[PDB]
């Protein structure tokens, strides 16, 4: 949460991302992982199956 | 100087509980039936 200044680099030079982890995403297969041993965890999803006539 | 770990497997369905298919296999059947017998003033049927 700080401004950070260097001083005789160009744009070119540097590689910069966001961290946060203050919440869970699915396990997609189009996003990349952060851990190899790879901790997770679980959520129940709605709307199971039944039977009707 | 990249690489990526590509991994997959197979795991039964959510569902197959509630729809599958069995194979048995069939030995000796038992016949039971349902007979009604009359004679007199009697009137029954017995399942033997
Ligand atoms: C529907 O009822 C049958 C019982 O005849 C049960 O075995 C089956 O699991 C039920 N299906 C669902 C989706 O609950
Ligand atoms: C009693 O026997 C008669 C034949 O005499 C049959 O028609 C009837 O169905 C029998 N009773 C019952 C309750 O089934």
């Amino acid at each position: 949460n700080s401004d950070m200044t260097i001083n005789t680099c160009l744009i070119e030079q540097c590689h910069v991302s966001v961290t946060d982890h203050k919440k869970w995403q699915f396990n997609s297969p189009f996003v990349p992982r952060a851990d190899e041993p790879a901790r997770k965890g679980k959520v129940h999803i709605p709307f199971p199956l039944d039977n009707i006539t | 100087e990249n690489t990526q770990l590509s991994e997959a497997y197979v795991d039964r369905s959510d569902v197959c509980r509630h729809d599958h298919a069995s194979a048995y296999k069939a030995h000796t059947a038992s016949l039971k039936a349902k007979v009604r017998v009359m004679y007199g003033n009697v009137n029954q049927t017995v399942d033997v």
